[PDB]
């Protein structure tokens, strides 16, 4: 029961999975072509979450792979543990998204959604139970801006009730990726806050120092940045798999960190790392993980908290620990930072405690953030935003797809209805 | 031929009960199949052949901690008509608790419950073990705590209720839950035992020299004061004591049914040496406010009645000369209107421990109750949690999307207002 | 020195009468093939030699279902001048049932059921097993009952008829050859039991833990009711029944012989254990709504005659305590005029099991027949079935065309609105 479907967008929203599948199949001991090898009775105790039982004592992951081209589709089933997802999943167009929000959510989206829709209504009666709906995708594309969030205002029309989190990869401060990424930003971000419930930002440019500055990985490929990824993922949905002593899953994680409803913008860490030759130093305690997740090195987002108060912050661990040694250090982070933390939400700490540790470690945790540090993140699109808006620059492209000014003035003016929020609630008493 | 059925309601319902089972397998040499290779007519009903069973209503709205019960040790103790799960958790929403999901198998657990009662005629009382921060634990009892009042009435129910710690939360909308549940709990519950998280910590660090301890090692120490409460039933003791009488004995007014717990020698296995544990040594360790279970400082307030339950080698000429020194102190402040404030119980047979478990096997144990006053104070302290998180209108929309009136707060809020100061009218003293 | 012989009509009749007499064979020590390496006079007459027959007339319009009683295990138990077959089957055909196929063979049934009685002298009644939905079980059986009240009439005729089912739809024209059928047996039958298939599938789910059952799983639980019925015939009970007894203990006014059976306790091997099935227990299974074998909610009606039937081990005490609870509650509420509602019967043989089955074995089980009035509100929407598929001329050139005067819908179903209303006029109570 509670079982989640597994959607994905955009050339940067398949490869992820490709890392993120093989973790999670690597939890419960699953070969590449798609039947068990695991030893212990609890690998199959909740597989079904991610798994729908097939016949011939074979799994296939409840996964839906979107892009506009099939440069990707092909590329994903040539590797390592592409032979595990079913072919008929993969719905594909097959020109090209060219790198444009307009096509990406006019032209080609009108057109692929129908044969998506169905897909994702094909795994609705496949659920017993459907608990939400995750989605991996990106927000400087052309692929992962649009064609994700046109999928997400026609499932929350279907679906009020389910739940929905997009692991996106809000754009890099100084560096570009995409030349048009702050007008496929805030026409992106004026969707996401209509219909998701919550969303777990993930900046590269950070993801590149947490790989040198700490891991000091001297060729850190994407074989190992998307790593990271999928040990947030994993580390989310950990105590909604396994038996734990404080059961947590998404609807608790979504309860307790969202106090108003378009406040929902998040940023997670991970911990511990240990560098191929600095592990055999450390102290693996619990109070080491707790200290190494609070710093400005270990966000997983380019924030600065030390400009910025929490509001609610949630934990989830993994491995047999105990609870004394996680209450006190929960508690004496809040007494020291206290002007880190906000004044008019009482003990604002969300602990969430598994029994089953990542393989490979003995004890872990996972780290979920919501400050206020991240209106500098969205007033620098902003910044970019009006300086290009008022030259006309690059507009043609979206206006010769059919699409208007107001459709700008309005998705500007609510970034900063957005963000004349967060400074309210930032230094009141 | 006196029967007492327990409801064990959210994931604090469970993880308190299989510790509390335990240890009533290990009285009445019940094994981890039920045979014995009487007295325990009380919990345990007998089948056509030689196997009991125990009087178990589990419920959660979450399928987890209920598995590892049907896949543990205790799999073949326990029918499974009794183990209701459910598809969805409240996962901390009172709405979820007591207008979404509660709805649904409401009409489901009431229906096992009267069977046991058709086999059952000494029914006296209910247990009813759940938790305040949660939502299971907070809305799905409060709609239970109705239908158990048109249903049955008359017949004695209590709460081992989780109170939420004033400086440890795990949950943000704990000062939501807390409060929420206790204008409707109010209207029918008879009396609320407290047994807070943040006190158990301060004494098993202290007290049995474990640093680092679990929730199923802080569930063996609950488990003491299950079973000595109800031991008067089934053992057979010098002077008893009926689930009847705590709500006669220690509830004075009917708009405040909030006693609290204490138990008392709680020392280790290395440390059982070295002294007597004499009866005048071990309820002095009782009203002292360092060995409490609720992080509440008595001495800020007044007792209105206690009581006192003892089990082992237990002589009254001793619990005689035990009580009378206690009130001839000035630590211990009683209220005014109350001089005879003590029901006082003996039983025979000491507590046994579990193997490999924390504490010793001693003489005497004593576990204590008592009603105090200054209990208010941690509720204002609750209540200013409540003041600021509520006029920034916090989490509001989590409840009054998922059908819950956002005028059912002023209602909530008032009723707890009035309540605040019923301990200022019960505690200040009459007019000469 | 009492007997009684059964007839088995449509492809109803075969499959549940296989595994019926499956069930007469593991009791009295009858092996597969007729040996025993006393009692059974009733069900089983003797050769010269050391072999016995079953009083079988297993009878159908198509020959597949009858051959696979010719080659398989039960092939050399059955006299094979009873196993009456035809060329060309009924179809879903009340004319081919009635008009033009069961014109052939009515009068070949009936040599073979006269030799049957020429070798019995205690014949006191009938078995006629069919369904309601196919045109066999309807129309062959429709004509075979005029000519039983002919030739015997005064031997009480009984039916096992399957009721079709208020939401499961099998054959299209179920709505034809329920209501036709029902114009013919009103003048001839005596007492007619039904059991449907949709309340069937909702126990076998929910109280034997099968999500996935057959027609054979199915007929496993009809023959419950088979044995428990002719329980007082084969062995002896502390207190007997009579098939004539049935037809004056449930059949108030003749227009009106329906009543409905139920059958209790209904549970798996591994639940088996961890309660002891007291005789209160599973006596208010019974009257429970949710666990009949006909999808009629008995609370939206009252009961005219109830009837109950104990096998096992049965103390007369016990069923007397049992009866007096039930009557003292309100969710069922008897109809004004009749306060001695219960023939009760006792016997002491508990039901066996058969080998590779799905219930277990059990000390003490319980048939329940009643004669409610709530089931007239299945005959109105059946009505309802009628009424839209009739104004239409919908599928009546099929009837008209075999040999079917159309003006015979409107005798039918005139006398099926005066049985629509004759429940008005017993369901309310007098003046007064
Ligand atoms: N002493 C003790 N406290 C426990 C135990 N298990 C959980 N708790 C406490 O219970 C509280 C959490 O409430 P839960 O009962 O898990 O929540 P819930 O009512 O089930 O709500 P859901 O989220 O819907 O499951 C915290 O204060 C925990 O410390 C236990 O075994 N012992
Ligand atoms: N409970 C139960 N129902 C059965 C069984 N076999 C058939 N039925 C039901 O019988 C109905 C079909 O009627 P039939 O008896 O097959 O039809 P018929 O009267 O023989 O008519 P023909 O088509 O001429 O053979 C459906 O409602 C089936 O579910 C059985 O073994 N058990
Ligand atoms: N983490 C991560 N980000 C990537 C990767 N490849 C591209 N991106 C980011 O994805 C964005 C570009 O999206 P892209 O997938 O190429 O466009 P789309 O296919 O139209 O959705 C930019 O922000 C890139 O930094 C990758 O392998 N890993």
């Amino acid at each position: 029961m509670r079982e989640i479907v597994h959607i994905q967008a955009g050339q940067c929203g398949n490869q992820i999975g490709a890392k993120f599948w093989e973790v999670i199949s690597d939890e419960h001991g699953i070969d590449p072509t798609g039947s068990y090898h695991g030893d212990s009775d609890l690998q199959l105790e909740r597989i079904n979450v991610y798994y729908n039982e097939a016949a011939g004592n074979k799994y296939v992951p409840r996964a839906i792979l979107v892009d506009l081209e099939p440069g990707t589709m092909d590329s994903v089933r040539s590797g390592p543990f592409g032979q595990i997802f079913r072919p008929d999943n993969f719905v594909f167009g097959q020109s090209g998204a060219g790198n444009n929000w307009a096509k990406g959510h006019y032209t080609e989206g009108a057109e692929l959604v129908d044969s998506v829709l169905d897909v994702v209504r094909k795994e609705s009666e496949s659920c017993d139970c459907l608990q939400g709906f995750q989605l991996t995708h990106s927000l400087g594309g052309g692929t992962g801006s649009g064609m994700g969030t046109l999928l997400i205002s026609k499932i929350r029309e279907e679906y009020p009730d389910r739940i929905m989190n997009t692991f996106s990869v809000v754009p890099s401060p100084k560096v570009s990726d995409t030349v048009v990424e702050p007008y496929n930003a805030t026409l992106s971000v004026h969707q996401l806050v209509e219909n998701t419930d919550e969303t777990y930002c993930i900046d590269n440019e950070a993801l590149y120092d947490i790989c040198f500055r700490t891991l000091k990985l001297t060729t850190p490929t994407y074989g190992d940045l998307n790593h990271l990824v999928s040990a947030t993922m994993s580390g989310v949905t950990t105590c909604l798999r396994f038996p734990g002593q404080l059961n947590a899953d998404l609807r608790k994680l979504a309860v307790n960190m969202v106090p108003f409803p378009r406040l929902h913008f998040f940023m997670p860490g991970f911990a511990p790392l240990t560098s191929r030759g600095s592990q055999q130093y450390r102290a693996l305690t619990v109070p080491e993980l707790t200290q190494q997740m609070f710093d400005a090195k270990n966000m997983m987002a380019a924030c600065d908290p030390r400009h910025g108060r929490y509001l609610t912050v949630a934990a989830v661990f993994r491995g047999r620990m105990s609870m004394k040694e996680v209450d006190e250090q929960m508690l004496n982070v809040q007494n020291k930072n206290s002007s880190y933390f906000v004044e008019w939400i009482p003990n604002n700490v969300k602990t969430a405690v598994c029994d089953i540790p990542p393989r490979g470690l003995k004890m872990s945790a996972t780290f979920i953030g919501n400050s206020t540090a991240i209106q500098e993140l969205f007033k620098r699109i902003s910044e970019q935003f009006t300086a290009m808006f008022r030259r006309k620059a690059f507009l043609h492209w979206y206006t010769g797809e059919g699409m208007d000014e107001m459709e700008f003035t309005e998705a500007e003016s609510n970034m900063n209805d957005l963000v004349s929020e967060y400074q309210q609630y930032q230094d009141a008493t | 031929m006196r029967e007492c059925i327990s409801i064990h309601v959210g994931q604090a319902g469970v993880q308190i009960g299989n510790a509390c089972w335990e240890l009533y397998c290990l009285e009445h040499g019940i094994q981890p199949d039920g045979q014995m290779p009487d007295s325990f007519n009380t919990f345990f009903s007998e089948t056509g052949a030689g196997k009991h069973v125990p009087r178990a209503v589990f419920v959660d709205l979450e399928p987890t901690v209920i598995d590892e019960v049907r896949t543990g040790t205790y799999r073949q103790l326990f029918h499974p008509e009794q183990l209701i799960t459910g598809k969805e958790d409240a996962a901390n929403n009172y709405a979820r608790g007591h207008y979404t999901i509660g709805k649904e198998i409401i009409d489901l657990v009431l229906d096992r419950i009267r069977k046991l009662a058709d086999q059952c005629t000494g029914l006296q009382g209910f247990l009813v073990f759940h938790s305040f921060g949660g939502g299971t634990g907070s809305g799905f009892t409060s709609l239970l705590m109705e239908r158990l009042s048109v249903d049955y009435g008359k017949k004695s129910k209590l709460e081992f209720s989780i109170y939420p710690a004033p400086q440890v939360s795990t949950a943000v909308v704990e000062p939501y839950n807390s409060i929420l549940t206790t204008h409707t709990t109010l209207e029918h519950s008879d009396c609320a035992f407290m047994v807070d998280n943040e006190a158990i910590y301060d004494i098993c660090r202290r007290n049995l020299d474990i640093e680092r301890p679990t929730y199923t090692n802080l569930n063996r120490l609950i488990s003491q004061i299950v079973s000595s409460i109800t031991a008067s039933l089934r053992f057979d003791g010098a002077l008893n004591v009926d689930l009847t009488e705590f709500q006669t004995n220690l509830v004075p007014y009917p708009r405040i049914h909030f006693p609290l717990a204490t138990y008392a020698p709680v020392i280790s296995a290395e440390k059982a040496y070295h002294e007597q544990l004499s009866v005048a040594e071990i309820t002095n360790a009782c009203f002292e406010p360092a060995n409490q279970m609720v992080k509440c400082d008595p001495r800020h307030g007044k007792y209105m009645a206690c009581c006192l339950l003892y089990r082992g080698d237990v002589v009254p000429k001793d619990v005689n000369a035990a009580i009378a020194t206690i009130k001839t102190k000035r630590s211990i402040q009683f209220v005014d209107w109350c001089p005879t404030g003590f029901k006082v119980g003996i039983n025979y047979q000491p507590p046994t421990v579990v193997p490999g478990g924390d504490l010793a096997k001693v003489q005497r144990a004593v576990c204590m109750l008592s009603n105090t006053t200054a209990i208010a104070e941690a509720w204002a302290r609750l209540d200013h949690k409540f003041d600021l998180m509520y006029a920034k209108r916090a989490f509001v929309h989590w409840y009054v999307g998922e059908g819950m009136e956002e005028g059912e707060f002023s209602e909530a809020r008032e009723d707890m207002a009035a309540l605040e100061k019923d301990y200022e009218e019960v505690g200040v003293d009459s007019v000469e």
